[PDB]
Protein backbone atom coordinates (compact mmCIF):
# COMPACT_ATOMS: atom_id res chain seq x y z
CA UNK A 1 0.00 0.00 0.00
CA UNK A 2 0.78 3.65 -0.77
CA UNK A 3 -1.04 5.62 1.77
CA UNK A 4 -3.37 8.13 -1.24
CA UNK A 5 -6.63 5.57 -1.86
CA UNK A 6 -7.97 5.43 2.09
CA UNK A 7 -5.10 7.27 3.22
CA UNK A 8 -3.53 11.24 3.17
CA UNK A 9 -6.75 11.55 0.29
CA UNK A 10 -9.86 10.39 2.12
CA UNK A 11 -12.84 9.34 -0.39
CA UNK A 12 -13.49 9.43 -3.36
CA UNK A 13 -15.63 11.51 -5.74
CA UNK A 14 -18.92 10.90 -7.38
CA UNK A 15 -18.61 13.61 -8.88
CA UNK A 16 -15.74 12.29 -11.53
CA UNK A 17 -17.21 10.37 -13.78
CA UNK A 18 -14.77 10.44 -16.57
CA UNK A 19 -11.93 8.48 -15.51
CA UNK A 20 -10.03 6.67 -12.13
CA UNK A 21 -7.85 9.55 -11.40
CA UNK A 22 -8.21 13.27 -11.76
CA UNK A 23 -7.97 17.02 -10.94
CA UNK A 24 -10.70 19.32 -8.58
CA UNK A 25 -9.90 22.89 -9.09
CA UNK A 26 -11.24 26.18 -7.59
CA UNK A 27 -10.94 29.72 -9.28
CA UNK A 28 -12.87 32.89 -9.63
CA UNK A 29 -14.39 31.50 -12.78
CA UNK A 30 -15.49 28.08 -11.25
CA UNK A 31 -14.83 24.65 -10.09
CA UNK A 32 -15.01 21.22 -11.62
CA UNK A 33 -13.81 17.95 -11.83
CA UNK A 34 -11.58 16.69 -14.71
CA UNK A 35 -9.72 13.30 -15.17
CA UNK A 36 -6.03 13.08 -15.95
CA UNK A 37 -6.04 11.33 -19.20
CA UNK A 38 -2.57 9.71 -19.09
CA UNK A 39 -2.84 7.92 -15.79
CA UNK A 40 -5.91 6.89 -16.43
CA UNK A 41 -5.40 5.37 -19.88
CA UNK A 42 -2.13 3.64 -18.95
CA UNK A 43 -4.29 1.97 -15.89
CA UNK A 44 -6.66 1.10 -18.05
CA UNK A 45 -4.28 -0.67 -20.35
CA UNK A 46 -2.72 -2.67 -17.48
CA UNK A 47 -5.81 -3.65 -16.13
CA UNK A 48 -7.14 -5.00 -19.86
CA UNK A 49 -3.94 -6.82 -20.44
CA UNK A 50 -4.11 -8.01 -16.76
CA UNK A 51 -8.01 -9.64 -16.81
CA UNK A 52 -6.54 -11.03 -20.97
CA UNK A 53 -3.95 -12.48 -19.32
CA UNK A 54 -5.93 -14.33 -16.78
CA UNK A 55 -8.99 -15.58 -19.57
CA UNK A 56 -6.58 -16.39 -22.67
CA UNK A 57 -3.67 -18.31 -20.69
CA UNK A 58 -6.49 -21.27 -20.14
CA UNK A 59 -6.28 -23.31 -23.33
CA UNK A 60 -7.66 -26.92 -23.52
CA UNK A 61 -8.08 -29.78 -25.80
CA UNK A 62 -11.03 -31.74 -26.54
CA UNK A 63 -11.71 -33.80 -23.95
CA UNK A 64 -15.03 -35.89 -22.07
CA UNK A 65 -14.50 -36.52 -18.28
CA UNK A 66 -17.01 -39.09 -18.08
CA UNK A 67 -16.32 -42.79 -17.92
CA UNK A 68 -18.65 -46.03 -16.74
CA UNK A 69 -17.26 -49.18 -15.15
CA UNK A 70 -18.71 -52.15 -14.38
CA UNK A 71 -18.86 -53.32 -11.07
CA UNK A 72 -16.32 -56.13 -11.09
CA UNK A 73 -14.07 -52.87 -12.21
CA UNK A 74 -14.15 -50.51 -9.09
CA UNK A 75 -10.39 -49.92 -8.74
CA UNK A 76 -11.01 -48.21 -12.30
CA UNK A 77 -13.99 -46.45 -11.06
CA UNK A 78 -12.09 -45.11 -8.08
CA UNK A 79 -8.77 -44.27 -10.01
CA UNK A 80 -10.99 -41.93 -12.49
CA UNK A 81 -12.70 -40.14 -9.30
CA UNK A 82 -9.05 -39.89 -7.65
CA UNK A 83 -7.69 -37.94 -11.41
CA UNK A 84 -11.09 -36.17 -11.48
CA UNK A 85 -11.39 -35.09 -7.63
CA UNK A 86 -7.38 -33.96 -7.46
CA UNK A 87 -7.90 -31.98 -10.96
CA UNK A 88 -10.48 -30.29 -9.46
CA UNK A 89 -9.22 -29.19 -5.96
CA UNK A 90 -5.74 -28.05 -7.74
CA UNK A 91 -7.98 -25.98 -10.23
CA UNK A 92 -10.01 -24.54 -7.37
CA UNK A 93 -7.28 -23.73 -4.97
CA UNK A 94 -5.65 -21.94 -8.26
CA UNK A 95 -8.44 -19.80 -8.77
CA UNK A 96 -9.41 -18.53 -5.30
CA UNK A 97 -5.51 -17.64 -4.92
CA UNK A 98 -5.03 -16.11 -7.81
CA UNK A 99 -8.18 -13.86 -7.68
CA UNK A 100 -7.23 -13.20 -3.75
CA UNK A 101 -3.58 -11.82 -4.95
CA UNK A 102 -4.96 -10.15 -8.31
CA UNK A 103 -7.30 -7.89 -6.34
CA UNK A 104 -4.45 -6.64 -3.62
CA UNK A 105 -2.46 -5.83 -7.03
CA UNK A 106 -4.71 -3.95 -8.72
CA UNK A 107 -5.85 -2.24 -5.60
CA UNK A 108 -2.33 -1.52 -5.09
CA UNK A 109 -1.85 -0.35 -8.52
CA UNK A 110 -4.47 2.73 -8.22
CA UNK A 111 -2.94 3.26 -4.97
CA UNK A 112 0.29 3.67 -6.72
CA UNK A 113 -1.27 5.20 -9.53
CA UNK A 114 -3.19 8.35 -7.08
CA UNK A 115 0.13 8.65 -5.41
CA UNK A 116 2.11 9.37 -8.46
CA UNK A 117 -0.17 11.74 -9.70
CA UNK A 118 -0.13 13.73 -6.73
CA UNK A 119 4.09 13.66 -6.48
CA UNK A 120 4.05 14.59 -10.05
CA UNK A 121 1.62 17.63 -9.17
CA UNK A 122 3.97 18.40 -6.30
CA UNK A 123 7.12 18.35 -8.42
CA UNK A 124 5.57 20.49 -10.95
CA UNK A 125 4.24 23.67 -8.34
CA UNK A 126 7.06 23.29 -5.93
CA UNK A 127 7.18 25.95 -3.52
CA UNK A 128 4.62 27.96 -5.61
CA UNK A 129 1.81 26.29 -3.99
CA UNK A 130 0.76 25.33 -0.43
CA UNK A 131 -0.20 21.85 0.44
CA UNK A 132 -3.06 21.83 2.77
CA UNK A 133 -3.49 17.78 3.08
CA UNK A 134 -6.29 15.99 1.75
CA UNK A 135 -4.07 15.72 -1.40
CA UNK A 136 -4.90 19.28 -2.28
CA UNK A 137 -3.10 22.32 -3.28
CA UNK A 138 -3.25 26.56 -2.43
CA UNK A 139 -1.97 28.86 -5.02
CA UNK A 140 0.13 31.87 -3.82
CA UNK A 141 -0.77 33.39 -7.37
CA UNK A 142 -3.90 33.88 -9.01
CA UNK A 143 -4.66 30.95 -12.01
CA UNK A 144 -7.30 31.23 -14.71
CA UNK A 145 -8.60 28.21 -16.53
CA UNK A 146 -5.36 28.49 -18.60
CA UNK A 147 -2.97 27.68 -15.45
CA UNK A 148 -5.28 24.99 -14.41
CA UNK A 149 -4.85 23.13 -17.79
CA UNK A 150 -0.98 23.81 -17.68
CA UNK A 151 -0.83 22.16 -14.47
CA UNK A 152 -3.21 19.57 -15.62
CA UNK A 153 -1.29 18.49 -19.04
CA UNK A 154 2.02 19.00 -17.48
CA UNK A 155 3.28 22.25 -18.78
CA UNK A 156 3.18 24.84 -15.63
CA UNK A 157 5.91 27.45 -16.21
CA UNK A 158 6.83 27.82 -13.04
CA UNK A 159 9.17 30.93 -13.56
CA UNK A 160 6.46 32.75 -14.86
CA UNK A 161 4.54 33.57 -11.46
CA UNK A 162 7.63 32.57 -9.38
CA UNK A 163 7.88 36.41 -8.39
CA UNK A 164 4.16 36.78 -7.23
CA UNK A 165 4.32 33.53 -5.39
CA UNK A 166 7.43 35.21 -3.48
CA UNK A 167 6.04 38.06 -2.79
CA UNK A 168 2.44 36.55 -1.70
CA UNK A 169 4.46 33.94 0.67
CA UNK A 170 6.91 35.63 2.46
CA UNK A 171 3.44 38.30 3.81
CA UNK B 1 -38.61 -64.41 -16.27
CA UNK B 2 -36.68 -61.21 -17.23
CA UNK B 3 -39.59 -59.88 -20.23
CA UNK B 4 -41.45 -63.08 -20.28
CA UNK B 5 -38.40 -65.19 -20.99
CA UNK B 6 -36.41 -67.55 -19.49
CA UNK B 7 -33.86 -68.06 -22.02
CA UNK B 8 -31.23 -65.94 -22.64
CA UNK B 9 -29.33 -64.54 -25.42
CA UNK B 10 -25.88 -63.24 -24.73
CA UNK B 11 -24.53 -60.56 -27.06
CA UNK B 12 -20.82 -60.48 -28.43
CA UNK B 13 -19.17 -58.27 -30.92
CA UNK B 14 -15.59 -57.48 -32.34
CA UNK B 15 -13.65 -55.42 -34.81
CA UNK B 16 -12.40 -56.47 -37.55
CA UNK B 17 -9.43 -54.24 -38.57
CA UNK B 18 -9.11 -53.51 -42.33
CA UNK B 19 -8.54 -56.70 -44.64
CA UNK B 20 -9.24 -59.33 -41.89
CA UNK B 21 -11.51 -62.52 -42.19
CA UNK B 22 -14.02 -63.31 -39.48
CA UNK B 23 -15.43 -67.13 -39.53
CA UNK B 24 -18.20 -67.99 -37.81
CA UNK B 25 -18.75 -72.22 -37.27
CA UNK B 26 -21.72 -73.27 -35.48
CA UNK B 27 -24.02 -76.48 -34.88
CA UNK B 28 -26.69 -74.54 -33.21
CA UNK B 29 -27.16 -71.44 -30.71
CA UNK B 30 -26.36 -68.82 -33.31
CA UNK B 31 -28.01 -65.44 -33.31
CA UNK B 32 -25.77 -64.65 -36.89
CA UNK B 33 -24.84 -61.04 -37.79
CA UNK B 34 -27.30 -59.33 -40.74
CA UNK B 35 -26.24 -56.11 -40.69
CA UNK B 36 -22.13 -55.11 -39.39
CA UNK B 37 -21.04 -51.40 -39.48
CA UNK B 38 -18.35 -49.55 -41.40
CA UNK B 39 -16.36 -47.11 -38.44
CA UNK B 40 -13.72 -44.49 -38.62
CA UNK B 41 -12.92 -43.53 -34.99
CA UNK B 42 -13.08 -39.53 -34.19
CA UNK B 43 -12.46 -37.21 -31.03
CA UNK B 44 -12.79 -38.49 -27.86
CA UNK B 45 -16.05 -38.15 -26.96
CA UNK B 46 -18.86 -39.56 -24.49
CA UNK B 47 -22.72 -40.36 -23.66
CA UNK B 48 -24.43 -37.26 -22.23
CA UNK B 49 -27.80 -38.66 -19.96
CA UNK B 50 -30.33 -35.62 -20.16
CA UNK B 51 -33.87 -34.63 -20.48
CA UNK B 52 -33.52 -31.83 -22.85
CA UNK B 53 -34.71 -30.24 -26.10
CA UNK B 54 -32.18 -30.38 -29.08
CA UNK B 55 -31.47 -26.83 -30.66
Amino acid sequence: LFGAIAGFIEGGWTGMVDGWYGYHHQNEQGSGYAADQKSTQNAINGITNKVNSVIEKMNTQFTAVGKEFNKLERRMENLNKKVDDGFIDIWTYNAELLVLLENERTLDFHDSNVKNLYEKVKSQLKNNAKEIGNGCFEFYHKCNDECMESVKNGTYDYPKYSEESKLNREK
Amino acid sequence: KVRDQEGRINYYWTLLEPGDTIIFEANGNLIAPRYAFALSRGFGSGIINSNAPMD
